């Protein structure tokens, strides 16, 4: 598990 | 979400119809770390969200790595500067 991670957004 | 669903859309859009199904959960779980931990689930197999948007237990077991995870990172990082 990456928490570099991109975040992800409700659209 | 069924997988004839996902199959019909381009792998980026892909992850983003996972998202919107797993995000309420997440954020359900982890109000203030919903975005961060669903974009960290977010790079797994697509067979392994659907299984976990299926299964509970599957999908509170892998938030509770990534908030290990993510807690440790954000902990060392600000360590490592403080």
């Amino acid at each position: 598990l990456n928490p570099n991670a991109k975040e992800f957004v409700p659209g | 979400l069924t997988a004839s669903m996902l199959a019909s859309a381009p792998p980026q859009e892909q992850k983003q119809m996972l998202g919107e199904r797993l995000f309420p959960l997440i954020q359900a779980m982890h109000p203030t770390l919903a975005g961060k931990i669903t974009g960290m689930l977010l790079e797994i197999d697509n067979s392994e969200l659907l299984h976990m948007l299926e299964s509970p237990e599957s999908l509170r077991s892998k938030v509770d790595e990534a908030v290990a995870v993510l807690q440790a990172h954000q902990a060392k990082e600000a360590a490592q500067k403080a």
